[PDB]
C-alpha cells in the first residue's frame, strides 16, 4: 500500500497539502491510500537480434 | 536467477482509504480536517485516479532496477537481486562512404 | 467544584475515542486458516483413491460438516 | 460423503479420469465466515505426478504463508 | 433489541449485508437532551475494512477531542 | 479419570456398548457458572459411524456458532 | 497501513531485517495531546531474543507502572 | 466522580503491562521441528538409491517445495 | 527434483560415489523461516556403515530432543 | 465504566482457570509405542542369527543408539 | 552393535546359548524419556519355540493394546 | 533465564528430579503490587499425573473464581 | 509537593509503609482562618482495608455533617 500519490492533481483544488476535488472534501494521497501495488519476482532473459 | 519487476493489472481501488472532509468548508490549505467516507467522492475521479497511478507505475518502466521511495513515495517499485543482468551489447558495426 | 467533573468529563471522552485495531483482519486470517486445515485433512483420502484406481462415486470421504461452508 | 458427491454444498472436488489430468479440493467461505471474505474460494489442488499445493483468492493480508501464491 | 430493529427509538443500526457495505450506529438525540441538540443526530461509521470512525451533527464547541471533526 | 465414571459431578460420558449406538460428553453447568445458565446441559454425541457434533440447551444468546444447533 | 509506512505521522516502527537487531514501535504525541506533552515520545522496543520492553519520555509523576524501565 | 475513572486508567496501565513470554521460542522450534519431517522423509528415497546403485542422476527424488526452503 | 540437483535451493543432497563417503541431506531454513533462524542449516548424514543422524546449527533452546546432538 | 473493566477482569480470570487435561497420559504413550516399534524391529536379526546357530558374539546388529535407550 | 554387547548401555538383549532357553530383548527408558517412565522397561521375549510376546513394566494407561500383557 | 535460576526475584520454580515429586511455580507478590498483598505469595503445583492446580495466600475477596480453593 | 514533605507547613500526609497501617491526610487551620478556630485541625484516614473516614476537632456547631463524628 506504501504511498499511492503517483497520480497528479488532476480534478483538484491544490491548497498547501490538500487535494481538494470538491468544495468540502480533499484528499491526501500520501495518507489517502487505497490502493494495493503489487510487485513480483520476476525471471527474464536477453536475446539478441 | 531473479529480479523484483512489477505486477501491471494486479492493483485495485480496494477502498481503504478515506477522503478529508473540510472544515472551514473552502479551499483554506490548512484547519482542521476530518476523516470522510470514499464513497464522497465520484467514481469517475476515482477510476481516473487509478489509471493515473497504474501508468505513473507500470508505463514508466517496464523491467529496470528502479529507486524505492525513501518517504514511500515510488512510481513503479521494481528491483534487480544480486548483479544485474547486462545487455548483450548493443552491436554498432560502421561503413563510411569514401 | 465545576473544574474537577469537567475533568471526568475529558477522560470519559479521551478513554471511548480508543483507536480499534481493526480485528477484521484478525479474524478473517483465522477462518481461512481452519478452512485450509480441514480440506488439507482432505489430502489424505483423495491421493490414495487415484493411487487405488477406484473411480469417483466409488472413493469414500469421511468429510464432516463445516460451519464455515468447508 | 463421497468424492462424486459430498455432504456439504460448498465443498467441490475434481476428481481425476485420466492419467494425464490433476486433481482438486476446492472449499467456499461462507455462512459462519466473516461477510468481508464470503464467497472467496480456498482450493487444494492435486498434480497428476503427485504434489500438492494450496492457493486462494482472499485478499493477501487474510492469505496464510502456506498457501501464498 | 436486535440489529434490524431495537426498542428505541432513538436508535438504529445500519448492518451491512455484503463486503462492500459500511456499518453505521447513528443515535439521534432527544428527551433527557439539551433543547438546542433536540434533534441532533450521532453516527458511528464503520469501513468494510475494519476501520471504525467517528462523525457527528453536533456544533465544534460540543463536539468532545477524540471526536473534533 | 474413567470414562464409566468421573471424578466430576458436573461430567458425564457416554460409552457405546455396541457397534449401533451413539456416544455423548454430556456436562451441565453450575459451582462457578452463571446463574442464568446454572442447570443448563451441555454435550457432545458421536454417531456410530464416527461423526462428532455439537448441541447445547443453552440460549440462543449463549450458543456459539459451532453449535447453533 | 503497513509497517514500512503507515498512515499517521506520529506513529513509526523500525522492522527488523537480521537476526541481530531489535524492533521498535514508536508513536510520538500531538494533535489532541497535552501541550505539555506535545514532543515526548512513547515506544515499545522488541529485543531480537523475543522479549518486549518500554520506555517513554514523559515526566515522572505521569508516567504509570506500566513503563517504569 | 473523580477517584473512580482513574481506578480504569490504573487497571489500563496493569493490564497493558502485561508479561509477554518469549514465543519465538515457540514458533523457531515448532518451524525446526516441521522441517525434520520433510527433511526426514527423503532418507528413504537417499538409502533406496544408495543401495539400488544408481548414481546422483538417476536417483529420482519426490521433493515438493516447501516455504520454509528446508 | 533429483538427488544430484534439486527443484530447491535451500535442499542440499550428496550423494556418495564410493563406499567409504558418507551421504548427506542438507537444509536450509529461509523465506517463511523465522528470522533468527533465517540463515541457520538442519542437516541428516548418512554413515557408509548406513547410519543416520541428525544435527542442526540453531540454538540450544530451539533443539528438540530429537536433534539436541 | 469500571464495569466494562471488571468485566473484561473476569473474563481474564475465566480464560485462565481453563481445566487442563492430563497431557502426560499422550506423550507417554508415543515414547512407549515408539520403543516398542524400535525393540520389535531388532526381533528379524534376533530369529536367524538363533535360526543359523551363530553365537551372540558372532551375531551382528544393526542398532543404532537412539535418544530412548529403550 | 552385538548380541552380546551393544553400543547403548540401556538395551540388552538376552540371547539363549540351548534349545531349552528364551530369548529376550530388554530396553529400559530414560535420558529423553519422560520422568513419569524414567525407569520402567520394555521386553520383547521369545519363547524357545520361536514364538514372540511383548511385556512392559509401564503403567496400564500408558500400554499400549499390543503389549498388554 | 531458567527454571533452575530464574530471571526474576519474586518466581520460583520446583523441578522434579524424580517421578514422585510435585512442580511448582510460586509467585510473590512485590514491588508494584498493591501494599495489602505485597508479601502474599501464587503458586501452581502439578501433581505427578498431569494434574494442574492454583493455590494463593490472598485474602477470599482478592480470589477469583480460579483459584478459590 | 510529594506526600513525603508537602508544599505547606498546615498539611500532614501520613503514609502507610506496611499492610496493616493506616494512612492518614491531616490538615490543621491557620494563617487565613478565624481566630476561633486558628489552632483546629482536620484529618482524613484511611482504614488498611480501604475505608475512609472523617473526623475534626473543631467545635459541634462548626461542625458539619460529612465529619459529625
Amino acid at each position: 500500500r506504501i504511498d499511492s500519490s503517483l497520480a497528479s492533481s488532476a480534478g483538484f483544488v491544490v491548497a498547501g497539502e490538500r487535494w481538494y476535488y470538491t468544495k468540502r472534501h480533499f484528499i491526501i494521497p500520501r495518507y489517502f491510500q487505497n490502493w494495493r501495488m503489487r510487485r513480483r519476482k520476476y525471471v527474464t532473459g536477453w536475446v539478441m537480434p | 536467477m531473479n529480479m523484483y519487476k512489477w505486477v501491471p493489472e494486479s492493483i485495485r481501488d480496494s477502498g481503504e482509504g478515506q477522503p478529508s472532509y473540510s472544515n472551514n468548508g473552502d479551499y483554506a490549505p490548512s484547519g482542521p480536517w476530518v476523516a470522510a467516507g470514499i464513497h464522497t467522492m465520484p467514481q469517475s475521479l476515482r477510476d481516473s485516479m487509478r489509471n493515473s497511478i497504474m501508468v505513473t507505475a507500470q508505463a514508466r518502466r517496464d523491467v529496470i532496477g528502479p529507486e524505492w521511495g525513501p518517504d514511500g513515495r515510488f512510481t513503479g517499485y521494481a528491483s534487480v537481486i544480486g548483479t544485474p543482468d547486462p545487455k548483450p551489447a548493443d552491436i554498432v558495426n560502421k561503413f563510411t562512404v569514401e | 467544584t465545576l473544574i474537577e467533573l469537567m475533568i471526568v468529563v475529558a477522560i470519559i471522552g479521551i478513554l471511548a475515542a480508543i483507536a480499534i485495531p481493526q480485528y477484521q483482519n484478525y479474524i478473517a486470517k483465522s477462518q481461512v486458516s481452519r478452512v485450509m486445515s480441514e480440506t488439507g485433512s482432505l489430502k489424505t483420502v483423495i491421493e490414495t483413491c487415484i493411487l487405488d484406481g477406484k473411480t469417483a462415486a466409488n472413493c469414500e470421504l469421511g468429510w464432516t460438516n463445516s460451519n464455515l461452508l468447508g | 460423503s463421497t468424492a462424486a458427491v459430498t455432504g456439504q454444498t460448498g465443498l467441490t472436488i475434481t476428481y481425476p479420469a485420466s492419467a494425464t489430468e490433476s486433481a482438486a479440493i476446492q472449499g467456499t467461505f461462507g455462512n459462519s465466515a466473516a461477510i468481508k471474505i464470503k464467497n472467496q474460494t480456498l482450493t487444494w489442488t492435486r498434480t497428476p505426478e503427485g504434489a500438492w499445493s494450496c492457493a486462494t483468492t482472499v485478499e493477501a493480508k487474510f492469505k496464510p504463508a502456506g498457501c501464498a501464491s
